[PDB]
């Protein structure tokens, strides 16, 4: 049509009147190709432009990489020897669709989805034009293939009328750059009951740029989903939220409240939460000089009687939190670590991906149940907070940065309190020192404990002060996105003291010692509870709750000859 | 010869359709709610629409229902098109799908022949794989090889079609008109797998499945693992397929209403729920308890619950304890029995399709039944793996895949009939249930509760036994003979699951007190509590009453110290 040349006039006067000149010089000097437009500047500009790019995409992106040659023409000669073609980057889209709202009224239109990627392809062949060699006559003929279906069949020949075997010949045939990554929707904000959907996404002129396993935001066009931009930045709190919970974390001391809203159910003891929430909250990950990267997160190991809760709780903790997958599984647990290399068998080729937690929090149950494969994986996401893959013609390291909470059970049912926790589980002592806390429950007898728990449990089966479940909720995801709480060298030198003493008596009196680990554990439990607290810095007693943590699950996974160490620890209790 | 019977049977739909309003106010007289059906589905434009069989059933004496019913292949453009006609003139991008449901007769997939091919089907069973939604073509815009003008082309399920003739006489060509997109509606495409029923199976027959195709917005609307009823037309794919337009997820008052009246029936409920065996009131008591459950809900905080009755029989060999293992798969529809020695599987096994190379999720023991009892024999010979697939499957009430990078859960019911023996068979008074069950505690947990059988030489009650089994041994005896038949006790079964009845506080301040009690015999803890609460509303639902009373709790208190 004609109508494209009046909106072409219009938008080149558009860009010579808004940032375009200092946008179409940072393309043009980056010998780039990739041109950022907002979405909010032309729909201030003329809302029909962006009607016309709502309704009719494809037919908008053939005004616009042409208008953009001509500028990058005018301002800079003979660019067109180098680059021909330069796409533009539609960003800032205002409705951000779901997975599950993507329908049949949203074919051939832009849209905003959110989403992990996985198992992605780089520079993989495609299919756009195809020929055909007839066996018979042995001749040539050529159609269309793009990029949905498996291939046209060609049966008839032109002067043949015969049906015998056509061979494909791609060797007259069209260049394709493919690379399509399978997206799924993120477990964190999937309602209860249902399922998570998948797509795949085509990615051309944009790859290697995102990485598997995190958050993505990408702007394109529904056919399959053709991405234009996309986005490795990314329920939210708001301005009306945000001052009310510093209101609430500076009075009345937070943090116990948080440890009784955390398990609902049950009334248990802080033993378990408190290991979860410090779990959950996370700390810091810091480097100095761009190596020595510390791992900021807390991987919590539980123990006990098979009759005790442990899953409920876990259960109930993924579901508060944020990109918290509860993956479990002993038999079933096929590739250990969701970190993958393997060969996919629609277009025979190799592809990795990271399974489905990045930032999040994995959940694993039953963990002396295993093969080699998934605690090899977990043995090297808990020394490192990454998964290399080294194979099939890649090499890539993922991140593997998410804290682990794993439940077990010991060999035999029974805690076997006259012997340490080493001769207990089947785990060894390299995979045992990665998990800083481990904690154990045990068997419980009176009318007391009667009186109190078969009450709080029906009290829970009978229903259908603590911090709401919301507000919680919402506070994890406040606290962990904006805060960053360090260490000042004022008074800090006197855990060092502490550390010296309590070293010193696990040699004397105990068979298992103490290392520079667990003070590396106390400090991310101490800014743990000092972001939890929404605190500018980490106070001087939080490593108060930080070495009654690290004692009470150091102490209590030893024998009962370790009692002498139960009030040995009592001075600084 | 439907060239003419098609405008006739379009104008009879269109009559139906619209001599048809509503005129319900005062549950008066009854008249067709389609009109503000159509009116309701104005402002959210679905046109997925769902018409009864049963109300077409009455216009023409039925004969319109049975001319539709084996034309309607060949009547589908005229009702959809008379269907398009009325939403045009009643109100002002459009598809369409009508949907026809509540069918009188159920057929099997054993009773499908070739003489309905082209008809109209109820088809149950249950999903064995699905095929993630792909989008289906339906009509494309094809483009002339000289005249690039635009043909709507409408295909016919079958493979990629082509025109003849060009309709403008600018050309006459027939070479290759080439494909276009935008101006081709698309609806998504699914083909699952469905699959004969347990309780329907022939004697020494295999299973057959079959697979079924599913367009519209019936898609994602089936759940793997769930036994299904379908409604659809037999379409042939070049293999006999399916299509189906309605999802359901399944699985007299004179007689319910004077069984819930009297006061005896539980007791004629306890021998009568497994009228061959002799004796064993107390695994009859927790076999009828554990086919009803109950309080699992939500809990106040979000998380779903153990709300079911795990039942484990354990004693010595030759018992009739296997008997009520083949009676409840006799009689239960949600019922799954497996052999246990020759037994992932039982927690749902992966299996690879060669389209995308996917895996999907096959239920297996675990997930086959809905509400209903997976049975067990020979729990102690089954391996580690399976064990801890059972445990991991019955700590929450779900069950987990990782296969291929993706993980999947899902919520599945059941309630474990696990029927073991000991290590030497023969079981000894002198040590616990631990040391002579042979498996772990945490695999010991989770189970609400244990059956002992233990036999020696007591002729009172041995003579009646071998008299008894001597007796059976006839054609159809009437020894056997229950008070009252299986036909009033399933329906009995089902008004009792749909009650949902809650406990009081004269309950808890006795079952405080009985939960001291059983602690004070000792593993105990808060699993069997669990147990004995879920027992509670499942006899509270059994005896028919709302409002619990701690007497009916008595006898559940008896029961466990009983075992």
């Amino acid at each position: 049509p004609n109508v494209s040349r009046t909106i072409a006039r219009e938008l080149k006067s558009f860009l010579l009147e808004y940032v375009y000149g200092a946008r179409i010089r940072t393309l043009g000097e980056m010998n780039s190709e990739s041109l950022e437009v907002n979405y909010r500047h032309l729909a201030e500009s003329k809302a029909i432009l962006a009607l016309f790019l709502a309704k009719c995409p494809e037919e908008m992106l053939k005004i616009f990489d042409l208008v953009a040659m001509e500028a990058t023409e005018l301002h800079y000669p003979d660019y067109a020897r180098i680059h021909s073609e330069i796409h533009v980057r539609i960003s800032d889209f205002p409705t951000i669709y779901s997975l599950r709202e993507l329908r049949e009224s949203n074919l051939s239109s832009l849209v905003r989805v959110t989403g992990v990627v996985t198992r992605r392809t780089g520079v993989f062949p495609q299919l756009k034009y195809v020929k055909f060699n007839c066996l018979k006559c042995g001749s040539i003929l050529g159609p269309f293939f793009q990029d949905s279906n498996e291939e046209i069949r060609i049966s008839f020949c032109t002067n043949c009328k015969s049906k015998g075997p056509f061979r494909v010949n791609g060797e007259k045939t069209v260049y394709r750059n493919y690379q399509r990554v399978t997206l799924q929707e993120a477990p964190g904000t999937v309602p209860p009951g249902r399922l998570p959907r998948h797509r795949e996404v085509i990615l051309l002129a944009l790859v290697d740029v995102s990485k598997p396993g995190e958050e993505v935001e990408v702007t394109g066009i529904y056919k399959i989903i053709e991405a234009n931009s996309i986005k490795r930045r990314e329920f939210s709190w708001t301005e009306e939220e945000e001052r009310e919970f510093r209101k609430i974390s500076r009075d009345r001391g937070i943090i116990d409240k948080i440890i009784s809203s955390m398990a609902p159910s049950i009334y248990g003891h802080r033993d378990i939460k408190t290991a979860v929430a410090c779990s959950l909250f996370g700390g810091v990950p810091k480097n100095v000089n761009g190596k020595h990267s510390i791992r900021g997160d807390i991987n919590v190991l539980l123990l006990g009687d098979p009759g005790t809760a442990k899953s409920q709780i876990l259960k109930y903790v993924e579901k508060t939190a944020h990109r918290a997958v509860f993956a479990t599984g002993q038999g079933a647990s096929a590739v250990g670590l969701t970190a993958s290399v393997r060969k996919d068998p629609i277009t025979k080729e190799w592809t990795l991906e990271g399974g489905a937690a990045d930032k999040g929090v994995c959940l694993i149950d039953e963990f002396d149940k295993m093969n080699d494969q998934d605690r090899t994986s977990i043995h090297e996401a808990m020394e490192q907070q990454s998964i290399s893959i080294s194979k099939a013609g890649i090499v890539t390291t993922l991140q593997a940065r998410c804290s682990i909470i794993a439940a077990a059970n010991p060999n035999g049912g029974r805690y076997n309190s006259t012997l340490p926790l080493a001769q207990n589980v089947s785990l060894t002592e390299p995979i045992l020192s990665r998990f800083d806390i481990l904690c154990v429950v045990r068997d419980l007898v009176d009318e007391e404990a009667d009186e109190r728990l078969a009450t709080f449990v029906v009290d829970s089966h009978v229903r259908s002060s603590p911090i709401p479940q919301e507000l919680l909720m919402k506070y994890i995801h406040y606290a962990r996105t904006k805060i960053y709480p360090k260490l000042h060298q004022m008074d800090m030198d006197k855990v060092s003291r502490v550390y010296a003493d309590l070293r010193r008596e696990s040699i004397s009196t105990g068979s298992f010692p103490i290392t520079v680990r667990h003070l590396e554990s106390i400090l991310r439990i101490a800014e743990s509870f000092a972001k939890m607290r929404l605190s500018e810095f980490v106070s001087s007693y939080d490593l108060d709750r930080a070495i009654k943590v690290v004692v009470d699950s150091f102490v209590d996974a030893q024998k009962v000859s370790v009692r002498r160490q139960l009030r040995r620890s009592f001075a600084i209790y | 010869v439907d060239d003419v019977t098609g405008e006739k049977v379009r104008e009879a739909f269109e009559q139906f359709l619209e001599d048809f309003s509503v005129q319900s106010t005062d549950t008066g007289e009854v008249e067709k709610v389609y009109r503000a059906q159509i009116e309701f589905m104005k402002i959210y434009d679905l046109n997925t629409i769902y018409i009864d069989y049963q109300h077409l059933s009455m216009r023409e004496n039925g004969a319109l229902a049975m001319a539709i019913s084996e034309q309607y292949y060949r009547f589908l453009p005229f009702l959809q098109k008379g269907l398009r006609r009325v939403v045009r003139k009643y109100a002002p991008e459009r598809v369409f799908q009508i949907s026809f449901f509540n069918l009188p007769t159920v057929h099997r997939i054993r009773d499908i022949r070739s003489e309905k091919i082209g008809s109209l089907l109820s088809i149950s069973g249950t999903v064995t794989r699905t095929s993630e939604v792909r989008p289906e073509l339906y009509k494309a815009s094809f483009t002339c090889d000289m005249c690039r003008a635009i043909v709507d082309n409408v295909e016919q399920s079958f493979k990629y079609t082509e025109p003849t003739f060009c309709p403008n006489p600018s050309c006459e060509n027939r070479a290759f008109w080439t494909l276009n997109v935008t101006r081709s509606r698309f609806l998504d495409w699914q083909k699952v797998r469905i699959q004969e029923n347990a309780n329907e199976i022939p004697t020494g027959s295999m299973p057959r499945t079959l697979d079924v195709i599913l367009r519209g917005d019936s898609v994602e609307r089936a759940k793997p693992g769930d036994r299904c009823k379908f409604t659809g037309v037999e379409i042939v794919v070049p293999k006999i397929s399916f299509l189906a337009c309605h999802v359901i997820s399944i699985g007299e008052i004179n007689e319910l209403k004077e069984m819930v009246k009297d006061e005896h029936i539980y007791d004629k409920l306890v021998r009568s729920i497994a009228p061959a065996v002799f004796g064993h009131e107390a695994v009859k008591k927790g076999i009828l308890l554990q086919m009803l459950g109950g309080v699992h809900k939500s809990t106040v905080e979000g998380i779903k619950l153990r709300g079911d009755i795990n039942i484990c029989v354990v004693g010595d060999p030759s018992t009739s304890k296997s008997q009520f293992l083949k009676y409840v798969v006799g009689f239960a529809p949600r019922s799954v029995y497996t052999s246990g020695k020759a037994s992932a599987g039982l927690t749902a096994a992966v299996v690879r399709d060669e389209e995308g190379g996917d895996y999907t999720i096959e239920a297996g023991a675990l997930m086959l039944a809905d509400n209903g009892i997976c049975c067990i024999d020979e729990f102690d010979k089954m391996d580690i793996s399976d064990q801890v697939a059972i445990h991991e499957a019955m700590e929450q009430q779900t069950i987990s895949i990782a296969k291929a990078g993706i993980h999947a859960t899902l919520n599945a019911r059941t309630s474990i009939l696990a029927a073991a023996n000991p290590v030497g068979g023969r079981y000894n008074r002198k040590l616990s249930l631990r040391g002579n069950l042979n498996m772990t505690a945490p695999i010991m947990s989770r189970f609400d509760l244990f059956f002992v059988i233990l036999d020696d030489c007591n002729e009172k009650i041995d003579t009646e036994l071998a008299s008894h089994i001597v007796d059976l041994h006839m054609k159809r005896d009437e020894a056997i003979e229950p008070p009252f038949s299986a036909e009033q006790l399933r329906r009995y079964i089902k008004y009792a699951r749909t009650f949902k009845p809650i406990l009081t506080k004269e309950a808890r301040s006795y079952l405080v007190e009985k939960y001291k009690e059983l602690r004070k015999d000792d593993r105990i803890t808060v699993r069997q509590l669990e147990s004995m609460i879920r027992l509670s509303e499942a006899i509270a639902r059994a005896n028919c009453v709302d409002e619990i009373t701690p007497s009916f709790i008595a006898e559940a208190y008896d029961l466990l110290r009983q075992s």
